């Protein structure tokens, strides 16, 4: 049926990131278990925050400290200038 | 709203998955935002090592091998994902020390 | 004129502050966002506004 | 056409199979594995075969991550003869029963 | 019946050279089987958990990996 | 008089594994914990509660891993652990990656 | 510094813990394994804090950030 | 002067049918609050999970039951479903 | 209230508020509070069995948390659940390696 997946998505990643590389079915299966698993994770560690405020509501400010909790150093820097980045610019 | 933030994973589709994702009352109209350039960034970070093991094999296609060396070459996505085991994969080319015949 | 320092001098605020928008559409969208865009117009819609 | 030292095969059996990709337990004794074990649960199941590759693979992988820590406890014990104290204390350690 | 020895010496074997095992004995092999069998047991008891509460009499590969992620051991690739 | 090795040690096993009050006393374990966080934020102040918490997580921790080096130390034929046993159990539990 | 942990404070865990005899260097690999894991807890408390808006760990901090590490803990009403 | 809330009089008034001649210290009810807590999220992220892969939001007392079968071990469970479902029987059946 | 009615020590009332406030689900059902409360009560009551059973064992009449860790990880279930679970003021089993002790 209307099973929405993220396919087309990761492929203009993959043409806008080494731009003459193929890829498979189950590859791009892979890809959206991961999309999933880290969405998942990453609002449920939020709504974690929601209610260890008590603050029934999400802005960006909670993504932010949720991507601290998860992620290990470097990359959770790498990730927090990108979203600030694209933030500011929307 | 994907081309006023310049991004590709669809902040919209987002919106609507956080809706209905019993996580808060209300949503804001940012933290999708902030949430899919997270996104977009993790999957650059795999995807790139995922076209350096495309490059070391000369192979086209990724295929999911590709995406278990790339893995498990990488320290911080190790410490990640360890706990997560990806079908197709195999594990690393790994040979201890004692079992080479001296 | 090019040597007209205190021209630029004077400049170099608007072009940093309207710096966040550096393309068209949203740039477009910046201004329906007051230009009589009645909410909920789509953003295609409302840059042909 | 001949016949070395033993360790040789070992060490090409190794590299065949890191080299080497897909599954290694067959399909269909597997299956009716699952079967056997899933017919003392309920009667009369029926299954899609993606789920029992997928056990397929959650087995491979379970076998493969105890042999890992088991080859790691032989080592440090100066021993390359796995005997199953070591595949005791491996399934102690990760605690899981 | 005896499905457990479907489990062959060659497969104990070649799963051992995949995970780097050099000297494999002879007492191993059962004890290998036991283990593959409570960790079938306990899968399967979550995947049929997860059938009968569907009300279906059929078993889907998305109850396995939900009982999977269920456990700590989740598996990508086969949706969900 | 002196007594014999393995008599103070194993007595000491049986009286300290009767009380469960702490052992890794508060105020230098205190001075350890403000200078770790010293390096995240500038002059944080503590309660009380949170400094008992982690001081009670640290010798729970240490005890479970213990016996995980303990058990290692014995499997592999000996009687006294070293720290390769603590390397591999750590190394088993999937802390180093 | 480091140097509060005491040689028989470790000899008294490592009898908790069932260890009859000790060798030496187990005291350096013992406050390193501790300052490691005492480090991604006081990160992760921290960062509950820091999104708390507030200058003080709380114990709910604590207790929230090993239950992020899959290290609940009791006692403490969390 | 936030009214906080606790469980110590109704597991107290349990310990007081099951052993009526036996304490508590406090620290213990604190404890086994945090216990009650930590079953009771574990309970409500399962029955959330069955939601969310049944395609349904109405919560009824089966996802609770199948909740139940799935977190505890297994002759516990059973108990555990005798009990819950005389409890269901016994208050649907008066009111 | 609703508790006598069926006949329990743990309130539906409040249970019910919870599993609206801690968003769930949507909406909760009737009876289903009343089940989780039969299920806390029956696990509570398995735990201070073996908690006064553990009071028993030392000879004190109120329950320190010495005797709840033991009981915890006396039972076989109950140290399969509360595994992973340390206890504050828990300590561990009267535990000597048999192969560690003098001839």
């Amino acid at each position: 049926s209307r099973k929405e997946s993220y396919s087309i998505y990761v492929y203009k990643v993959l043409k806008q990131v080494h731009p003459d590389t193929g890829i498979s079915s189950k590859a791009m299966g892979i890809m959206n278990s991961f999309v999933n698993d880290i969405f998942e994770r990453i609002a449920g560690e939020a709504s974690r925050l929601a209610h260890y405020n008590k603050r029934s509501t999400i802005t960006s400010r909670e993504i932010q400290t949720a991507v601290r909790l998860l992620l290990p150093g470097e990359l959770a820097k790498h990730a927090v200038s990108e979203g600030t980045k694209a933030v500011t610019k929307y | 709203r994907s081309s006023r933030a310049g991004l590709q994973f669809p902040v919209g589709r987002v919106h609507r998955l956080l809706r209905k994702g019993n996580y808060s009352e209300r949503v804001g109209a940012g933290a999708p935002v902030y949430l899919a350039a997270v996104l977009e960034y993790l999957t650059a970070e795999i995807l790139e090592l995922a076209g350096n093991a495309a490059r070391d094999n000369k192979k086209t296609r990724i295929i999911p091998r590709h995406l278990q060396l790339a893995i498990r070459n990488d320290e911080e996505l190790n410490k990640l994902l360890g706990r997560v085991t990806i079908a197709q994969g195999g594990v690393l080319p790994n040979i201890q020390a004692v079992l080479l015949p001296k | 004129d090019e040597n007209d320092w205190q021209m630029l001098e004077m400049l170099k605020p608007c072009i940093e502050e309207g710096f966040v928008i550096q393309d068209k559409e949203v740039a477009l969208d910046f201004i329906g966002r007051r230009g009589s865009a009645a909410l909920g117009i789509r953003r295609e819609k409302r840059i042909q506004y | 056409p001949h016949r070395y030292r033993p360790g040789t095969v070992a060490l090409r059996e190794i590299r065949r199979y890191q080299k080497s990709t897909e599954l290694l337990i067959r399909k269909l004794p597997f299956q009716r594995l699952v079967r056997e074990i899933a017919q003392d649960f309920k009667t009369d199941l029926r299954f899609q075969s993606a789920a029992i590759g997928a056990l397929q693979e959650a087995s491979e992988a379970y076998l493969v991550g105890l042999f890992e820590d088991t080859n790691l406890c032989a080592i440090h014990a100066k021993r390359v003869t796995i005997m199953p104290k070591d595949i005791q204390l491996a399934r102690r350690i990760r605690g899981e029963r | 019946r005896d499905n457990i020895q479907g489990i062959t010496k060659p497969a104990i074997r070649r799963l051992a050279r995949r995970g780097g095992v050099k000297r494999i004995s002879g007492l191993i092999y059962e004890e290998t089987r036991g283990v593959l069998k409570v960790f079938l047991e306990n899968v399967i008891r979550d995947a049929v958990t997860y059938t009968e509460h569907a009300k279906r009499k059929t078993v889907t590969a998305m109850d396995v990996v939900y009982a999977l992620k269920r456990q700590g051991r989740t598996l990508y690739g086969f949706g969900g």
